[PDB]
DNA sequence: TGCATCCGTGAGTG
DNA sequence: TATAATGGGGGATGCA
RNA sequence: CUCAC
């Protein structure tokens, strides 16, 4: 019935709720709270579980709603602002990949995952170029370092934010 | 035979026109059926393709015409003169 | 519009029914239902 | 108006060409840095700025004065389009 | 140029006018109570003589306008092509004339009143009735003609 | 250069190499994860990657890796705008008609 | 139910509404469907509108465009006029310069100026009832917020000042541009497409006084 | 043309 | 100050409270305060004795009350509530078999209530509920359109209470029948009622060719149930004719008063249309064993004396307010408490067969969720609720008094013709012939009269003095349309001397139609001219001087007046100003005599007579529905004595007790360099000056903050990479200061968010990692401030979760608003309009001495062009300018009844007063005239305006009594040309602003499948370019550009992005590709089984989808 | 005579 | 998983 | 529902 399918067992505890909060909504006179519920649920009920129990339980509704997705925008698909400044923060970085060298704007790609998409530790790095895990900071400390220096008299990358 | 402007227009040779206007349901199965090929003649053909129009300064009478400064014109004509 | 032989790759059709559109959409805010017949 | 509109109406056989050639001489001409102008120093449009009189950014004004000057040959099939690409990019660099 | 409750000059021809349609009025209803004429024929023959009087208070309207006050600023702006015409001017001076019942019909009673003189409720209500028709019309063709349009649009863009 | 559109009947045949896979369950999205479902309306394994150059799992995490399919979870790793455009399909047991051809 | 809802008996409606689901035939056939919607005109990018107003004082080739509008409307050629001089860094620090409104120099008010010299825009009003229903205009930046149309074109666009509003456009190529400069401008349309006769002409205040 | 009637 | 008023018209009793239409009916529904005793079975009542009892174990209802409402009105407006009272009944439950007795007194919900002022408050936000007109229930007799000769009778019942019947003489001599698209001879329905042979010819028996061409042999050769089964058969193709099953469907769709059910008001239509009585709201009845017939019958020898040449038969004209009627709030609200309840029926019926038929109660078997659902979903979605219209006093008014023809049970609007747009001779003192919308809406939505007013039955009333013989009686009798056609009625103007009618002859009305008629042939007489008349309507002077199609405007921008700071009373008034200031309830009002103890501008405290001290709080700066402040100013002092019925506080947009929509101007009727080209307005700067025309506006910015799947959001002053100089107006907690200048771009409300699986790809890693910096999971998700909005924070509400008093919705932590109102000058682009029609675009502000400017130095405030003047054909505005000009200079303001106003030469004589203030004051001031004023008085006699051969004094008199003045142009000093009209003029400035609607649009927000951007403001959507702009371009031949508008500017996201990062560095735009809404279309055609195939020449297949789409 | 299909544009607000 | 329960709740035009 | 036509 659901467009969300629901293990069976989950959607007898949402009719549950459904059941007690209205039998408290017909003896009260007005509409329960969520503590009423989980007072009259039971033990290991708190308003907590009742809210997220409601929260889970909630029914997606239609876009073409009389439409209701025409004042929907797209999130995921970047706008030409951000594809302009993604393509304007690689460029001024492989500004970086040049001032620095072969091996040390490498070390750096592992290390922060511009390569696997994973950061490896210096500790898998140092199979890629058999130094022990001092030479790789030595290694890192140096590009960043130099990097850091290469900032400030280029002053490009600190509006990147 | 003398055509109304609806029918006339729902029975042109091009089946986007006709499926852009009225009946797409009607249109399009009798295009598919047939294997029908858009030769992307008219105007709202391309304007769905996004395509330039065949008209204005998109008609092919004035499409290609070039401009070229004499200078220039003659600074190419003298390499193409010996070998 | 400018009082002269027509320029190669003018938009007849569309300039056309936009003429014979705009009195009509125009002078409506047995004329037009005989038009719309005809 | 435009300067001298009815002139390049005049020029054409179909304003729409005219109208083509305008754009390309205005692509020609922003591309080439307006190194390629057939114009003089007197005859260069200018803007006035809070600073002065300077050449004018807009390749389409351009390419109507110079089209009015006579300076430009239209017309099709006149020169291969590679060709005119090389020799112009040659003689006017980017 | 200015616009004042002035300027809306009734010509004095008026008043002789409205007394001639009265007593032909009067002298069609002879020809009715006595039974000499039909209810269409009377009908009729109240429209056509309120019309053509109506034709009359406008164009005695427009000549003392022209003769006496060349210069009145409605008619200036009337001749000149500026803005009003000669029916908008007579319903102005002259009389609002005849007006439209709902069915499409036309009041055998006629408004006498001008805007400078001042319409009864009466009057007011009956040209409601015209006014609205109009509207609707224009609201109930305006789809008409913008679906003609896409059609010539459709059928010619080639 | 594109000069001509042409309109036409799809076979079963050229539905099914249209498509790259069949959608057996009428699931949408995990209830919990917010995760597709395998092989449901929205199955990541069938339609494409839901980010670009990435797995479910998140084996296969960029683009040193493009058109290698992962294993565990079975995801290519293009671009994820081909969710836009890779077509699913569904078998039928007893065909059916167009209801367009009939009516 | 799939392909064409609603065709064949009733159509299948979610539980506690009226409502026909979209099929795939409601989707693309219709005043809403895809192509009357979304392929025979888009809502587009670098377009403004704004209530529009008598400005007598411009000339037959211009128009009124607010500084505000004008500054969206032509932010990219902006962000590239303020790098070229030096009123920002570069790009990105430019656009973030214009970000909050109190952050605008004077000196951008210039720049825009400089930028848009020779380019015109496209001023149009619904319903486009015929081919004048879209004009060409030299932008003239004004203060205030309305948009000053020129007298003699409110005859073509039936635009009266009683509480209208104008969209603009802004035409991006070399090629769009002169198409609008040569074409579209209305200083070049003066006579009707329709009948031959002048639209551009006198009437109201200007025959009045004459 | 009814289902429910039919199936009945 | 003096306030002159005219008309010599006696009126006899005022307006009747102007928002009763919908009081009088909800407070009727309901009769909460009356005693459950005492209830007449009407309403809500009705609905339980037709819902009840319920039969399967017999549950029967006993009574019920209302109690009172958990919140406030203005803590439910405050809370996003509904204010509304608990609904409790008490139910018994009666074992038909045993005896067993349980009661109990069940919840069924809430019930929302109508405040003083005749709205609502659903969900935080006030609404209207408009009465709905429709056609009248009973039996009417229309011509067949296809047979002229003959006549087809229909039965219509109340919406959704029973079918409509036909009686359509088919061409065969004998009466068929229509229900439920079916056709049947009408003789096998007439058989089963009893009715044998002798029946048809002993009660009819006058024409042989319908009595005896009724009369079918083999239909009469069966027992009624016999005939009752082959109908049975006859109507429902599948069911078996049982004769259980029969009576129960027959009954339960014609005789059965709940799922048919006739009109009250349609019972005595039909009982006076036939000349019958009934004794039910149903066709027919089950008694005694048989079905017993009670309309039918009678409908018959009505339909066939019709055909015939029988007086007292006529056709019934639909579109009349005898035939039409009026559903009030509380009908409208009972309709939908009946359709809940019997859906709640439906789950006692279905529980009453299942659990334990002895062990339940009323409590456990009664379900009130479908009603509820029913009450709640007639608020919070029907056509007929409104979002309530309260940008001035008056607009709310309107709301309220407004008809729809429109709605659930009404017309759509394609069955929407000419016939029921129209203004009927029968609208005439009922419905406004002058207030309708223009465009699609005429003619449907309307609203009520002055004196008009609504019945028990749905009928509308209007009032009329009683005349005998020529004696005007007091005794006014309020008639209904078919009431109303019954007499002669002359009109309210006509010659009297006291009570007697002094006209020689009088203009009357018989049925609507005008006939002149003598004074003895008079029975009634028109109340006032003002009861023809709408209430926006009413408020225009010198109405019998414009033109209805500018007049209408004038109504329908009244509506649309913004309360302004300053704003004032017209100079020329009709009366009603201060009446609906009165029922409008914006203004306060003294309950008993006594004196003002205190007076504050947030409270006013009264020792009444009484001995009571009552403390009256006042409205300060409340932002309404449309964002125009409602805010009430104190009009007392400490100490002052006051008697019942005095004014204590002004609303907004209401001056000392009177109506002030705009402000009262000085106008010059002049053109001016052309910013008075159509229709456009130019203001002098003294009006921005001394704040004329500027009026406060607020504006609410409400946010959540929720619990995530990712973590919480926190209402936190700490935002990641920001500075303080953005952070300068917000407090500790992230909130903007209550009383600070927030601009576009400003934090309102500061607010973080985790990212997801977007922790940062490793190009931001690595920048992270060079800046030294690290990255932040908290994201920056602020609410900032719209371009285009601002203004003064003045308030902040803080709700959270956890906190005493307050649960949000599933989900949401915290939700804060702020709000911002600002205070807006006129500025170029604000519309003003007057009362006559006259609206426009302020073009041109000019300083003061540009302005054209009287000879003593006072200077104009509004140039208004004439040329807008003799097309619109409203004079009234003109009238009321030259009497302005009166009241500009004795200090006067008027009151000139509508119809009944001040005629021309009364307005001659105070202009005759007035020039001798505006002239003698110089004469012994040491001033002649002018030399200027002597070449304009040359012109002007060259005009005729003038006599010639007078003193200069005597001559500008003559001009002061036609309303023109010598005006000095500012810019040069040199008069004009002429005499010009310059007079005081009340100007409204409306709700269209600049500041609202000045839009643009870069980049933004694109839709999800079409990839194209949105649609708005709000959102910061792009311009539609529509098929019709498509079609301009075209006509051009503009194709790069119509190019770009398909692609680049629109959905061609590779295109766009190229083009956005061309322009940014200085290039040309690239060529644009494929667009992407083209291939949705593909997909969208591939879903449906078509293969669409993009060619070359070659008809070699072309992928525009780049090798994605393929395997 | 039954069914299916059309019925103007752009924009604002909740 | 086992009392028994068995049949629902406008408006005009083109085309077959 | 409102603005413009
Ligand atoms: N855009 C709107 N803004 C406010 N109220 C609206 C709007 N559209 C409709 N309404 C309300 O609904 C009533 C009428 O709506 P109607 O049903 O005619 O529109 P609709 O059929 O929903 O339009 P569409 O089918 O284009 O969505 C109006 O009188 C008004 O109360
Ligand atoms: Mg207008
Ligand atoms: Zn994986």
């Amino acid at each position: 019935a659901r467009t969300i399918r629901i293990p069976v067992h989950m959607v007898e505890t949402i009719n549950k709720l459904s059941r007690t909060a209205r039998q408290l909504q017909q003896e009260l006179g007005r509409e329960p709270t969520y503590e009423e519920i989980a007072e009259a649920m039971g033990p290991g009920w708190d308003a907590k579980r009742v809210e997220e129990t409601l929260k889970i339980a909630q029914e997606p509704v239609s876009l073409e709603t009389p439409f209701y997705g025409d004042f929907i925008p797209d999130e995921h698909l970047p706008s030409p602002v951000d594809a302009a400044t993604q393509s304007l923060l690689s460029e001024e970085l492989e500004k970086a990949l040049s001032k620095l060298s072969e091996r040390e704007a490498m070390v750096l790609k592992l290390r922060k995952g511009l390569i696997d998409g994973r950061e490896h530790t210096l500790e898998e790095v140092g199979a890629f170029f058999g130094v022990t895990r001092e030479r790789i900071r030595q290694i890192e400390n140096k590009a960043l370092r130099k990097l850091k220096y290469h900032e400030s008299r280029t002053r490009k990358l600190r509006d990147f934010l | 035979l003398l055509m109304g402007v609806t029918k006339s227009a729902l029975s042109t040779k091009s089946w986007l026109s006709a499926a852009s206007f009225q009946n797409t349901t009607h249109v399009l199965t009798e295009a598919a059926i047939a294997g029908k090929k858009d030769e992307l003649i008219g105007l709202k053909e391309n304007v769905i393709l996004g395509r330039l129009i065949p008209a204005g300064t998109g008609s092919d009478f004035v499409r290609f015409t070039q401009v070229v400064d004499q200078k220039t014109l003659k600074a190419i004509e003298e390499a193409r003169k010996e070998a | 519009s400018m009082a002269r032989p027509v320029s190669i790759g003018e938009a007849v059709g569309i300039v056309a029914a936009q003429s014979i559109g705009e009195p009509g959409t125009q002078l409506t805010m047995q004329g037009l239902p005989r038009v719309i017949e005809l | 108006a435009e300067p001298g509109i009815d002139k390049l109406f005049g020029m054409v056989d179909s304003k729409y060409r005219l109208t083509v050639v305008v754009a390309k001489r205005a692509q020609q001409l922003l591309r080439h840095g307006f190194k390629n102008t057939v114009l003089e120093p007197e005859e260069r449009p200018k803007m006035q700025t809070l600073e002065g009189l300077f050449d004018d950014p807009n390749a389409v004004t351009w390419a109507m004065k110079e089209l009015l000057t006579g300076r430009l040959v239209f017309g099709e099939n006149l020169v291969p389009e590679d060709r005119l690409q090389k020799e112009m990019e040659r003689l006017y660099p980017v | 140029i200015t616009i004042g409750i002035d300027d809306a000059v009734i010509p004095e021809e008026k008043k002789q006018y409205l007394e001639e349609a009265d007593r032909k009025l009067l002298q069609i209803e002879q020809a009715y109570e006595m039974g000499f004429l039909t209810d269409r024929e009377r009908y009729d023959q109240i429209l056509q003589l309120w019309t053509e009087t109506t034709e009359k208070v406008t164009q005695a309207v427009f000549k003392n306008f022209e003769e006496n006050y060349p210069f009145n600023p409605l008619y200036v702006m009337a001749q000149s092509g500026a803005r009003g015409n000669p029916q908008q001017i007579r319903q102005l001076c002259g009389l609002r004339g005849l007006m439209q019942k709902p069915s499409g019909e036309t009041f055998e009673v006629p408004v006498r009143s001008s805007f400078r003189e001042g319409l009864t409720v009466l009057e007011y209500f009956i040209s409601s009735h015209g006014a609205r028709k109009g509207g609707a019309d224009t609201a109930l063709r305006t789809a008409d003609s913008g679906y003609l349009t896409r059609k010539l649009v459709d059928v010619t863009h080639e | 250069e594109v000069r001509k559109v042409r309109i036409a009947l799809a076979s079963p045949e050229k539905i099914r190499s249209w498509s790259y896979g069949e959608v057996e369950k009428p699931e949408t999205i995990n209830y919990r994860t917010l995760k597709p479902e395998r092989d449901g309306l929205f199955d990541e394994r069938i339609f494409g990657p839901i980010k670009d150059y990435e797995c479910a799992c998140g084996k296969y995490k960029r683009q040193r890796f493009e058109g290698k399919v992962c294993e565990r979870c079975g995801v290519e790793v293009t671009k994820s705008i081909v969710r836009r455009y890779r077509m699913g399909h569904i078998e039928l047991a007893t065909p059916a008609a167009h209801i367009w051809f009939v009516k | 139910a799939l392909l064409d809802n609603g065709r064949r008996g009733a159509p299948v409606t979610n539980p506690g509404s009226d409502r026909p689901l979209r099929s795939l035939t409601d989707i693309l056939s219709g005043k809403q469907g895809r192509f009357r919607q979304n392929l025979l005109g888009k809502r587009v990018d670098y377009s403004g509108r704004s209530v529009i107003v008598v400005g007598p004082q411009l000339k037959l080739h211009q128009c009124g465009l607010p500084k505000r509008m004008a500054l969206e409307l032509f932010k990219p050629f902006l962000l590239k006029k303020m790098e070229e001089k030096g009123i920002a860094p570069n790009v990105k620090a430019a656009r973030r310069m214009l970000e909050r409104q109190r952050d605008i120099k004077d000196e951008v008010w210039d720049a825009l100026e400089e930028v848009i010299h020779g380019k015109v825009v496209l001023l149009n009003r619904a319903p486009t009832l015929h081919r004048l229903g879209i004009q060409a205009f030299q932008p003239v930046l004004v203060e205030g917020q309305s948009i000053q149309l020129h007298p003699l074109v409110c005859e073509a666009f039936n635009a009266d000042f009683d509480g209208d509003q104008m969209a603009v456009h802004v035409p991006l190529s070399s090629f769009a541009q002169a198409e609008a400069r040569i074409q579209m401008l209305s200083a070049h349309n003066l006579l009707s497409p329709a009948s031959g006769e002048p639209l551009a002409k006198p009437s109201r205040d200007i025959i009045l006084g004459l | 043309s009814d289902p429910v009637r039919q199936y009945l | 100050m003096e306030i002159k008023r005219f008309g010599r018209i006696r009126e006899v009793i005022p307006l009747p409270p102007l928002t009763e239409i919908q009081v009088e009916s909800y407070r009727r529904a309901l009769q909460a305060d009356v005693p459950p005793e005492k209830r007449e079975n009407v309403g809500i009542q009705a609905a339980f004795r037709e819902t009840f009892p319920i039969e399967e174990l017999v549950l029967d209802f006993l009574e019920y009350r209302l109690g009172e409402p958990p919140f406030p009105q203005d803590e439910c407006r405050e809370k996003d509530l509904t204010y509304q009272a608990p609904l409790y009944a008490r139910l018994q439950l009666i074992h038909k078999d045993t005896g067993l007795i349980k009661e109990d007194e069940v919840f069924l919900g809430h019930i929302p209530l109508m405040t003083e002022d005749g709205s609502f408050i659903i969900n935080g936000a006030d609404r209207v509920i408009v009465s709905q007109i429709h056609r009248s229930p009973g039996v009417y007799f229309t011509p067949d359109p296809a047979r002229p000769g003959r006549y087809i009778a229909s039965i219509i019942p109340l919406p959704k209470r029973g079918p409509w019947i036909d009686l359509e003489v088919e061409p065969n001599g004998v009466v068929s029948m229509k229900v439920n698209k079916r056709k049947f001879p009408l003789v096998l329905l007439l058989r089963v009622l009893g009715y044998d042979q002798e029946t048809l010819a002993r009660e009819l028996g006058a024409y042989g060719e319908l009595v005896q061409g009724l009369m079918d042999e083999s239909v009469f050769a069966m027992r009624p149930e016999e005939a009752l089964i082959r109908l049975f058969t006859l109507l429902r193709p599948g069911d078996p004719p049982k004769r259980d099953k029969a009576v129960a469907y027959v009954y339960g769709l014609i005789a059965d008063p709940r799922r048919y059910d006739l009109g009250e008001a349609g019972r005595y239509k039909a009982e006076e249309k036939l000349g019958i009585r009934l004794s039910g709201r149903t066709l027919a009845r089950f008694e005694d064993g048989e079905f017993k017939d009670e309309v039918f019958l009678p409908t018959l020898r009505y339909l066939f004396a019709l055909t015939a040449g029988v007086p007292g038969h006529e056709v019934d004209d639909i579109d009349h307010l005898g035939n039409r009627r009026i559903r009030t709030v509380g009908e409208l609200m009972t309709d939908q408490f009946r359709v809940g309840l019997a859906r709640l029926a439906r789950g006692v019926r279905e529980r009453m067969l299942m659990g334990s038929e002895d062990s339940l109660t009323p409590a456990k078997l009664v379900n009130s969720r479908p009603l509820e659902a029913a009450i709640r979903e007639f608020f919070s979605r029907s056509q007929l609720s409104q979002f309530k219209d309260e940008t001035n006093p008056l607009s709310s008014l309107r709301h309220k008094r407004r008809i729809s023809a429109l709605g659930p049970g009404g017309l759509t609007r394609e069955r929407a013709g000419f016939d029921v747009r129209d203004v009927h001779r029968t609208h005439y003192g009922r419905i406004c012939p002058v207030e309708t919308p223009e465009g699609a809406n005429i003619g449907l939505i309307t609203s009520l009269a002055a004196y008009a007013r609504v019945d028990e039955l749905g009928f509308i009333r209007t009032p009329y003095r009683r005349v005998v013989g020529g004696v005007v009686t007091d005794e006014v009798v309020y008639m209904t349309a078919t009431e109303e056609d019954r007499y002669t009625i002359a009109q309210a103007n006509t010659p009297l001397e006291g009570n007697r009618i002094a006209a020689e002859r009088v203009v009357a009305r018989r049925k609507g139609e005008p006939v002149i008629v003598s004074p003895e042939e008079v029975e009634f007489m028109d109340v006032s001219p003002k009861q023809v008349f709408s209430v926006n309507t009413n408020l225009i002077p010198f109405l019998e001087h414009d033109d209805a199609n500018r007049a209408l405007m004038g109504s329908n921008m009244q509506t649309q007046a913004v309360p302004l700071i300053r704003a004032q009373a017209p100079v020329v008034m009709t009366g009603l100003e201060e009446r609906v200031v009165r029922d409008s309830l914006a203004a306060l009002y003294a309950e008993e005599d006594g004196e003002v103890a205190k007076v504050d501008g947030n409270r006013i405290v009264v020792r009444y007579e009484d001995g009571r001290l009552v403390e009256y709080p006042l409205r300060r700066f409340y932002r309404s529905n449309q964002g125009t402040a409602l805010d009430q100013r104190p009009r007392v002092v400490v100490g002052q004595r006051v008697r019942k019925g005095d004014l204590l506080a002004d609303g907004p947009a209401s001056e000392n007790g009177f109506l002030a929509l705009g402000q009262n101007v000085l106008v010059a009727i002049m053109p001016f360099d052309g910013y008075n080209f159509e229709d456009a307005i130019v203001i002098s700067e003294e009006l921005l000056k001394r704040d004329f025309y500027t009026s406060i506006h607020i504006e609410r910015y409400e946010i959540e903050a929720r619990d995530t799947k990712l973590g919480p959001e926190r209402i936190t002053r700490d935002i990641p990479h920001l500075s303080e100089a953005a952070l300068r107006d917000l407090d500790e907690e992230g909130v903007v200061r209550i009383g600070a200048e927030v601009k576009p771009g400003d934090i309102l409300v500061g607010r973080t968010s985790f990212k997801g699986e977007s922790e940062p790809t490793p190009e931001e890693r690595l920048l992270r990692s060079i800046f030294g910096e690290k990255a932040r999971d908290v994201k920056d998700t602020s609410l900032r401030v719209p371009p285009g909005e601002g203004g003064i924070v003045v308030r902040t509400v803080r709700l959270r979760r956890g906190d005493p008093g307050v649960e949000l919705k599933p989900g949401v932590r915290e939700v804060v608003r702020v709000y911002v109102a600002q205070k807006r000058k006129l500025q170029v682009g604000d519309k003003l309009a007057n009362r006559h029609g006259n609206k426009g675009v302020v073009a041109k502000i000019l300083p003061v001495e540009d302005m054209p400017h009287l000879p003593d130095g006072t200077p104009v405030d509004v140039i208004l062009n004439p040329l807008g003047v003799p097309s619109r054909m409203n004079l009234g505005q003109i009238l009321e300018t030259h009497l302005g000009l009166a009241g500009y200079f004795l200090g006067q303001r008027y009151i000139s009844p509508i119809f009944d106003g001040a005629k021309e030469p009364e307005i001659k004589e105070l202009l005759a007063q007035a020039f001798e203030v505006y002239f003698g004051k110089r004469k012994g001031e040491g001033f002649g005239v002018d030399k200027r004023e002597v070449e304009v008085l040359r012109r002007a006699e060259k005009l005729g305006l003038v006599t010639p051969g007078k003193t200069p004094e005597e001559q500008l008199k003559e001009l002061f009594l036609q309303g023109k003045v010598v005006l000095y142009d500012g810019r040069t000093g040199e008069p004009i040309e002429g005499p010009i009209v310059v007079g005081q003029m009340f100007i409204m400035k409306l709700y269209h602003m600049v500041e609202d609607k000045m839009h643009a649009r870069s980049t933004g927000p694109y839709s999800l499948i079409t990839q194209q951007p949105l649609g708005g403001k709000a959102q910061f959507g792009g311009q539609r370019f529509g098929e019709m702009e498509v079609w301009a371009l075209e006509a051009y031949g503009a194709a790069h550009t119509l190019q770009e508008m398909l692609t680049l500017k629109s959905d061609d996201i590779e295109g766009r992005n190229a083009a956005y990062e061309a322009i940014i560095k200085g290039e040309d735009v690239p060529e644009p590709s494929v667009p992407e809404s083209f291939r949705v279309l593909v997909k969208e055609l591939q879903a449906l089984a078509l293969d669409v195939q993009t060619l070359d020449e070659k008809d070699n297949p072309v992928d525009i989808f780049e090798g994605l789409a393929s395997k």
